[PDB]
RNA sequence: CCCAUACCCGGCCGUCGCUGGCAGUCGGCAGAGCGAGAAAGAGAGGGACGCUACGCCGCGACGAGUAGGAGGGCCGCUGCGGUGAGCCUUGAAGCCUAGGGCGCGGGCCCGGGUGGAGCCGCCGCAGGUGCAGAUCUUGGUGGUAGUAGCAAAU
RNA sequence: GCCGGGCGUGGAAUGCGAGUGCCUAGUGGGCCACUUUUGGUAAGCAGAACUGGCGCUGCGGGAUGAACCGAACGCCGGGU
């Protein structure tokens, strides 16, 4: 019950079971330990995959506009401080907002 | 008040001989010299090993050295080596040699030097090679010392291949339940 | 009209007093030399406030001047007059002083022989 | 030198380097090698495991003369003659192996662990080892036992 | 005379002092605990890699040729950058000569 | 009580050892001891051989 | 508006870090330099101080502490091998001290007094080597206190 | 599983030199508080979880105070 929710790595396979190579916290050192457990309850993590897809289209763009010379961002950023825009108020006009009065609801 | 540890801050190594050998001492005023106004990182290594105590510095063996040195990069460049070159006896043939150690064994000089070898000391490799150029800078075996076998996870864990301390080794001398299957159990 | 030293600087002194032993002054057995109080439960040992300070290193004099006499000299002790020539040289900046033991009659031996290299002697009239 | 121990240090302070809550009582845990199966069971089973139980065969009256068997290796067993043996053989165009009695030198069985020079030999000893054996005729030697 | 029965209240304190370090990576992991006939056949794979030698340097040597005849059937304002071109060290020495006519 | 790791040690001292401890000041003197009735037992042999027979 | 040992600026001490710098004191056999944002050559056809290098010097940052650990003691005691052409009846050891000072400190050095015969510095060596306590051991002395008390049997 | 070759915009932010091995003392009576929480009428009670404290720690404040609030300490001058 200690690996239910835990994601490890396969190491060697059987006929029916994996071996996973996962990491348990053990009073204050980590354990990369065995584990023999049946495919039923074994899931493909797709925690891995969105890097494999964004390897792609960074291998994609390097190859595409490096022939082109256009130097384009590879690496994420985090979400950045929003611009500047402007916001149209055509026709009509900021509705007013007032706290409405209590009511004893009970 | 300041988040800090100073619990790590005092970093543990020599900064000088432990000896209060004066030939040693005499080396180390040329090479703190050398190791300060040169470039040459070589001289920071040679340096950083005369400091180190007996057991960092093993002797190294003549066969090892003869091995090392028929690598294919080679065959013209200095041996240096700053333990001691003790001989070997299990090795026929002796190229001729450039060494530059601290101190070569009674057998080992006559038969490098039979050789037509060269044995050099450090006061003679700085006025040679300054920088360390052309030199091959070697190191005994430093773990080869009967007491690393002792260490590392302790006996009877599994899987510790680790040599126990017993008073003598004898069919009566920890053969018995933690290491019989028959007897309890074994690892 | 003394042999003045070489400069004079301005000796300042973290502090002046002695450290007295803690309850020293409570008891005869109890001598002022200096000891770490290490009761569990002492107020000195634990730096509570109004009580007997401990020396600690910020207490430290200045490099410059340490071992300063007032008069700027740094003493030097000499037992004979052959002690004194290797004061030759230090002449501006370290002064001598006789021993105790030292006899009346070779006082007046080193006291001219000082006043011939010019090196100030701490306790010239000593004995008389 | 008790001038360099630690005690010299200790001196003013109060335990003495044992520490105030566990005082430094006379035997703690018992004399000697004693709870090796109750409460220092841990310990024997970490650092000593084997330590309790028999094994094996008893030899009543053992005379360690009767076993005495000294072996050395073909990597040293140019050492035991002098070198001038060892370069007047290959000088030698007649093909006269010279002999190695180890026996004489101290040894009684040879193992053949090391590389042997290409020259050929005729050692004489007490026992072999295959390897030895197998070893010493492919250089072009000659195993003679004695006894 | 009781007394407290468990509890793990500076634990986590003392575990984090020296840090809680993951295990030591390494390449090259072991192979202990793998199906021992996968394991016995991969130990032939490499018994006899030595019979195709001949095969991969031949091979091989065609396979840096075949690249080798392959590349060889191919082979913000402009007053500030002009001020950082004089004052370059290297490449403005030609540039700063102009300076020394200039109070002449 | 036996710290982390060592050998296990037998010493013999349990019994009243201090009481038959025997200390070899007397070596040196011993052997001046013997070498003097050795010389002495030569000069009264004195044409045969020191060894004996 | 008031003030903490907190924060800022400055002084000083120490520790740690830079595994920093200094053998270049290179002088009529002379030429006085390497603070300079930019991989690399001031390349040939009569003159203060200093550097016990285990020394000296420069920058930074930092400093609570029981149990415990370590380092440094030109701290201290006693004896031993060396050494000081050491000290001493023109006064050693010891002890006293409203004297002069040094050291953060352990401690030490002078002056004065007393004393009457031995003693110390430095480099090593050795240990029965440093006390406030243990209802500690032995010896001595207080307060209590000129007090209780010196009243059984005419 | 092996060789051989080609690809470096080092592929989120921020911070920071890391790794590793010996030998090893003391400790193994704890206590308190916010929040969560068990028994109990309740307790300055008994028992846990999480973090921080006290213990090992002074200092300013709470008149007073092991633990609360502020803040942690070489020796000082000025400022705040």
């Amino acid at each position: 019950k200690c690996y239910h929710g835990k994601t490890g790595r396969v190491y060697n396979v059987t006929q029916h079971a994996v071996g996973i190579v996962v990491n348990k916290q053990v009073k204050g050192k980590i354990l990369a330990k065995r584990i023999n457990v049946r495919i039923e309850h074994i899931k493909h993590s797709k925690s891995r995959d969105s890097f494999l897809k964004r390897v792609k289209e960074n291998d994609q763009k390097k190859k595409e506009a490096k022939e082109k010379g256009t130097w384009v961002q590879l690496k994420r950023q985090p979400a950045p401080p929003r611009e500047a825009h402007f916001v149209r108020t055509n026709g009509k006009e900021p509705e007013l907002l007032e706290p409405i009065p209590y009511e004893f609801m009970a | 008040g300041v988040d800090i540890r100073h619990n790590k801050d005092r970093k543990v190594r020599r900064k000088e001989p432990k000896s209060q050998d004066i030939y040693l001492r005499l080396l180390v005023k040329l090479y703190r010299f050398l190791a300060r106004r040169t470039n040459s990182t070589f001289n920071q290594v040679v340096l950083k090993r005369l400091f180190m105590s007996r057991t960092n510095r093993p002797p190294l063996s003549l066969s090892r050295m003869i091995r090392k040195m028929k690598l294919p990069g080679r065959e013209n460049k200095t041996a240096v080596v700053v333990g001691t070159v003790t001989d070997d006896v299990r090795v026929q043939e002796v190229p001729k040699l450039k060494v530059c150690a601290l101190r070569v064994t009674s057998r080992a000089r006559s038969r490098i030097l039979k050789a037509g070898g060269k044995i050099l000391t450090f006061d003679q490799l700085a006025l040679d090679s300054p920088k360390g150029r052309g030199t091959v800078l070697l190191s005994g075996p430093r773990k080869g010392r009967e007491v690393y076998r002792h260490f590392g996870k302790a006996p009877g864990t599994p899987h510790s291949h680790t040599k126990p301390y017993v008073r003598s080794k004898g069919r009566k001398f920890e053969r018995a339940r933690g290491r019989r299957a028959s007897r309890g159990y074994k690892n | 009209a003394a042999l003045r030293p070489l400069v004079k600087p301005k000796i300042v002194k973290k502090r002046t007093k002695k450290f007295i032993r803690h309850q020293s002054d409570r008891y005869v057995k109890i001598k002022r030399n200096w000891r770490k109080p290490r009761g569990i439960d002492n107020r000195v040992r634990r730096r509570f406030k109004g009580q007997i300070l401990m020396p600690n290193i910020g207490y430290g004099s200045n490099k410059k001047t340490k071992h300063m006499l007032p008069s700027g000299f740094r003493k030097f002790l000499v037992h004979n007059v052959k002690e004194l020539e290797v004061l030759l040289m230090c002449n501006k900046s370290y002064c001598a002083e006789i021993a105790h033991n030292v006899s009346s009659k070779n006082r007046k031996a080193i006291v001219e022989r000082a006043a011939q290299l010019a090196i100030r002697v701490t306790n010239p009239n000593a004995r008389l | 030198p008790s001038r360099l121990r630690k005690t010299r240090k200790l001196r003013g302070h109060v335990s003495h380097g044992h520490g105030r809550i566990g005082k430094h009582r006379k035997h703690p845990g018992g004399r000697g090698n004693a709870g090796g199966m109750h409460h220092h069971r841990i310990n024997f089973d970490k650092y000593h495991p084997g330590y309790f139980g028999k094994v094996g065969m008893r030899h009543y009256h053992l005379k360690r003369n009767q076993s005495f068997c000294p072996t050395v290796n073909l990597d040293k067993l140019w050492t035991l003659v002098s070198e001038q043996t060892r370069v007047n053989a290959a000088k030698n165009k007649t093909g006269a192996a010279p002999i190695i009695d180890v026996v004489r030198s101290g040894y009684y069985k040879v193992l053949g662990k090391g590389k042997l020079p290409k020259q050929p030999v005729i050692v004489k000893a007490k026992f072999f080892s295959r390897r030895a054996e197998e070893k010493i005729k492919g250089v072009g030697g000659a195993c003679v036992l004695v006894a | 005379a009781k007394s407290k029965n468990h509890t793990t209240h500076n634990q986590s304190r003392k575990w984090h002092r020296n840090g809680i370090k993951k295990p030591r990576s390494q390449r090259y992991e072991s192979l202990k605990g793998v199906d021992p006939k996968f394991l016995r056949n991969m130990r032939f794979a490499k018994k006899h890699n030595k019979k195709g030698l001949k095969k991969m340097q031949a091979n091989n040597a065609k396979a840096m040729a075949a690249r080798a005849e392959a590349i060889k059937a191919l082979v913000v304002s402009r007053k500030l950058h002009r001020l950082a071109y004089i004052a370059h060290p290297k490449l403005g020495r030609r540039a700063r000569a102009r300076i020394a006519r200039g109070l002449r | 009580a036996p710290s982390r790791n060592g050998m296990i040690l037998k010493p013999h001292f349990h019994k009243d050892w201090q009481r038959r401890v025997a200390t070899w000041f007397n070596q040196p003197a011993r052997k001046i001891r013997r070498r003097k009735a050795r010389q002495a037992r030569a000069r009264r042999i004195a044409p045969r051989p020191a060894a004996g027979p």
